[PDB]
């Protein structure tokens, strides 16, 4: 089963404020995994409408 | 009515928000019931047998449009009419759909997007989503535009199984799903040989308007579908209607009866208050580096700089502050002595922890001092984080306006969220000019609804939200409530320098109950109930008072000579008075000095010429 | 070429210039060889086996067309395609063709105006003019506009009908008299209704672009026969591309790279040198009292006053006087204390010999003194009457610059005639920067050509004309030659204070022989063939000269006392200093000054303590 | 017969600066008749041009 997901890379640790990365591999991008109440492509802002 | 519900879209690129479904809810609470999104439409992990049908309403998107890793069968995006493009996904393209396949080759085959027509700026991508199949044929030179076209990716490998066709009835078997609507229809390659723009025909007897921009229903500028540049109340015009034209017959100005001020995306009849009106009508946000922004007679307008002409800073999301996220240190020097921010302040906790991913050492919480000039902020502020030690926005007892130009998630103007800070202290506020305010989640923080908030805002329609804050009852526990001196109108603090309206007297900006009117060094005077002191060489009087004013005159007498109606210490002794002379002034019993006789210019002790030893 | 040849047009309503055969002289003097009249189409007394071949070439009238009192067989009108209209003859009209009979029924046979198409404003009367024939057939509401069509006043009662009727070949019986060409092409009432403007055939696939005046050749905007509004560079737009577009996104203003200035009615990168560039880009001639004139880097523009502004003044024939003429006995009050002259100035015979039609008086000659604030005047200077016995223009004295925006008759800037005055006097007519001049009829008037006009103009194409003033001879006998120290260049009168250029040492405004130095009885220097008076501060040298410059700094040996590098009069003794510290000093051996004891603060008279009295 | 010129009422005299004027009556207008050398709609200017 083709993972799709693999552990964020040691050039992109620290890279996520709020939440946990992780190396989507079929485009060679990250993407993080924002907590429950932070929204942004870094899970940078809070979602102040919550 | 003409006004299509519009939404903020979101600004995701990849991230997950939570789990499969609590990322499905925060979509479902931002693209329910919309009809333009304002932003950009991401459509991201959106698992198996979810419900999309809230898409069926979606007409515009202003920015770019992202469908990343779904699994769903079948979006229906089948009214979107065109992409602005006003912000590209990967710096190059405006409509991208990547890897819509779980991870064994199933999920999205069907996208019936059958009236996207037009995309104004930026090239498309389709890649790597071996499911989605029948958008194979779409000759995608009839909707992207001409410009482009060297820059668009296409990658189509259905390669699960088969899937149906769209029959003959359509142009070379270009259809986007299957069946006779899900079907291109083309209205830029088969226009006729004399209209540069859309049409509705293989004709020039029906050639679009050149301002249409997806394909008109009719053979004029107010049966557009989609506006291109700008939108004068149902006629999508180029340029809003000028406030003064000119006259050929005479080189001169007139007044245009129908004049609009071009306020972003549509012409308007006026500016909203809190927006820069130039001249030629514009709603501008901050303008030129030159002019200088300055309060008319109840609109703001600005004008030319004479001398010197100051620096503006720019805020956080601008300028050279193009992609910083926060105040870190290694920005924060630009701000060196600004009194006004032409932008907008995010203070964020990777201001103080430091980053390491984009290079950015940690910062020195003496240097947040610096923000202590700021006077006024033109977009919003967004606080999420302070030094501990601190226990009020002590860099920010100067903020004096909010104007509330640009927003955060379109909303909010002033934020103050998860923050350990036990007053807020922003004890020289008068005026957000629009916008919201939440102050929420500060664990410990009493002083938030003390205040009349209503009284603060300047247009209709601003709400507040303050909950999940240091719990009233508590702050009442603690003996926390503000100063018995503060009128019952707010309190920004515990001290009575932070009170809002000093209910007696204010001796310079501390509140206190009465002026010393008797006893005390400073006897005052309660002009406009503020105690102002006079004088010191004026004779302290234990019954009546001292002074009824600051002019050395109003006082009762002198503890030193008097010169008529105006004391002070010495009576001339060598002053300068009018036509060159050097006036002296001799002592009387009762103090009341008179000028010396114009002979001697050496000391004065009896009138005249008996004070002038040699 | 890429300009057509421009006439200028012509006024006079039905005035007869002379006789039969110096009115066609004049009329073919003007309307010879061009295509566009920029100004009036007046056709009257043109009397039979008269040539009239010289009218085929026009193409526009920018006024009106008045053709009265002709008795030639045929008008050769056949290329006139539009009429702008701006005028009106009789305040309603822009075409009228009344009374062409003689008195024996030998009128105006044919008039074949089979190109007029579009009248862009007021309304058209024919009148009594028999011998008209095939004219009474058209169909006017393809050709007037359709808010003026309750004004068209046209009776049509030939009696000798002894005319050939049109041939079938052309729509609803409307021919313009004669051939299978003059029969009209209807261009707008058989447009379908998909057209806004004009078309070229009833196919929607017709239809002309909305700037089209006439009609057009294809469907774009480049093919328009005549241009309605304006005109950039063979393209017919209608508001030339602003110099800065708003940009719709981010709320800011962007400079366009192909915006133009509009100056009259094309399009153009850049205003004349004398039209005062406005702020948004629009050549204009003066602007509003909001505002007043001001230089910079040799181009002009207006920026608001401080508070109120200063008075400008209309001149003759703009704004409130249209009624007038010249600057009669009611108007001259107007002109109080006018700096400058937003207009014209006509001074017609009529001003002074009292105008008894519009009940006027006759003006005082010496009430010609209120125009000696006048520095400068906007468009030009008509001059034909004056108080003859004054022997010079000694209202204009002062005057200074000629702007010349309009011009009398469309050429000069200038215009003395028919005076009886001896010498010019303009003895500060600094700058003529647009125009012709011409000084002719001043039958005794000699020190007019030696002035070198060409360091006048400013602006290559400028030509004077100064004929028949006086043989020079006729006043070189009387020694009529000015003076022989107005150094060769010109002349303006016969005395010192009238020459343009100063030799040796001119003193200010008046030429001299030689400089004041070493005697006389203000001391002076030279430097650009001025002398300035040196400071009354350096002594009178018998011997060599005084000074070298204006300052104190440049004397050779100070009267009185010399504190420090300059000349003074008395040593300070009260001047501001440092920390608010006073200022004494004194007048030792060489007379030099200097500083008192720090102590000493009645001055001294000497050197610390042991000089200031103690 | 021959009547489309009369002479000019009594209320447009010296309405005409360097030209007689002459009352035509088919409109019932003033028309001047200007000097050799005076152009204008009242025989008001000078002619500069020639």
């Amino acid at each position: 089963v083709v993972s799709h997901f693999n552990d964020c890379p040691d050039s992109h640790t620290q890279f996520c404020f709020h939440g946990t990365c992780r190396f989507l591999v079929q485009e060679d991008k990250p993407a993080c995994v924002c907590h429950s109440g932070y929204v942004g492509a870094r899970c940078e802002h809070a979602d102040l409408l919550a | 009515l003409e006004e299509k519900k519009v939404c903020q879209g979101t600004s995701n690129k990849l991230t997950q928000l939570g789990t499969f479904e609590d990322h499905f809810l925060s979509l479902q609470r931002m693209f329910n019931n919309c009809e333009v999104v304002l932003g950009n439409l991401e459509i991201t992990y959106v698992q198996r047998n979810y419900d999309l049908s809230f898409l069926k309403t979606i007409q515009e998107v202003a920015g770019y449009v992202l469908i990343a890793l779904n699994t769903v069968e079948r979006i229906p995006l089948e009214n979107l009419q065109i992409i602005r493009g006003n912000m590209y996904y990967e710096n190059s393209y405006a409509l991208a759909v990547l890897s819509n396949y779980d991870a064994n080759k199933t999920g999205l085959k069907e996208l019936p997007m059958r009236n996207l027509q037009e995309i104004l700026h930026g090239a498309v991508r389709f890649s790597n989503n071996p499911a989605l199949c029948n958008v194979e044929s779409i000759q995608w030179r009839d909707i992207v535009s001409s410009d482009f076209l060297s820059n668009m990716s296409m990658d189509f490998q259905n390669h699960l199984g088969s899937c149906q066709k769209c029959d003959p009835s359509c142009p070379n078997g270009s259809c986007w799903g299957a069946g006779e609507e899900n079907c291109q229809k083309l209205t830029k390659i088969i226009c006729a040989q004399q209209c540069s723009g859309r049409c509705r025909g293989k004709s020039p007897s029906d050639c679009c308007h050149n301002q249409c921009a997806a394909g008109c229903t009719g053979p004029r500028e107010s049966d557009c579908l989609v506006c291109r540049k700008f939108r004068n109340e149902a006629t999508c015009k180029d340029t809003c209607p000028p406030l003064m034209l000119y006259n050929p017959t005479t080189y001169q100005m007139d007044v245009n009866p129908e004049g609009k001020y071009s306020f972003g995306a549509t012409c308007v009849k006026k500016c909203p208050r809190n927006y820069v009106v130039t001249d030629h009508g514009s709603c501008v946000r901050a303008c030129g580096a030159d002019s200088y922004e300055m309060e008319e007679d109840g609109v703001r307008k600005c004008k030319k700089c004479e001398g010197p002409c100051r620096k503006v800073c720019n805020g956080i999301g601008i300028g050279e502050f193009k992609d910083s996220l926060s105040i870190n240190a290694t920005n924060i020097k630009h701000f060196k002595n600004c009194t006004s921010i032409s932008g907008d302040l995010h203070i964020l906790p990777v201001a103080f922890r430091g980053d390491s991913f984009t290079h950015t050492p940690p910062l020195d919480p003496q240097e947040l001092d610096i923000l202590k000039t700021v006077k006024e902020i033109t977009g919003f502020l967004l606080i999420q984080a302070w030094p501990e030690n601190r226990t009020d926005l002590h860099a920010f007892e100067n903020l004096e306006i909010i104007r509330g130009r640009t927003k955060q998630h379109g909303q909010f103007s002033l934020a103050v969220v998860s923050l350990n800070i036990t007053s807020l202290g922003l004890r020289s506020l008068k005026e957000i000019s629009d916008g919201d305010v939440i102050i929420s989640g500060n664990k410990n923080l009493c002083y938030a609804n003390t205040i009349n908030w209503k009284k603060l805002f300047g247009t209709s329609g601003q709400k507040t939200k303050i909950i999940s804050n240091r719990g009233e009852n508590s702050c009442k526990a603690t003996g926390q409530v503000c100063h018995a001196l503060c009128s019952p109108e707010g309190c920004w603090g515990p001290e009575p320098r932070d009170c809002v309206s000093c209910r007696n007297v204010s001796r310079g900006r501390e509140c206190v109950d009465k002026c010393n009117l008797l006893e005390g060094e400073p006897r005052e005077f309660v002009e406009n109930s503020e105690c102002i002191q006079c004088h010191p060489e004026c004779l302290p009087q234990a019954m009546n008072i001292t002074c009824t004013g600051r002019g050395p005159d109003n006082c009762i007498q002198c503890a030193h000579y008097i010169d008529g109606p105006h004391c002070v210490k010495t009576c001339p002794a060598g002053v300068m008075g009018e036509n060159n002379t050097l006036v002296w002034k001799y002592a009387d019993a009762g103090h009341v000095c008179h000028l010396c006789h114009p002979n001697c210019t050496y000391g004065c002790t009896g009138p005249g010429l008996e004070g002038c030893p040699t």
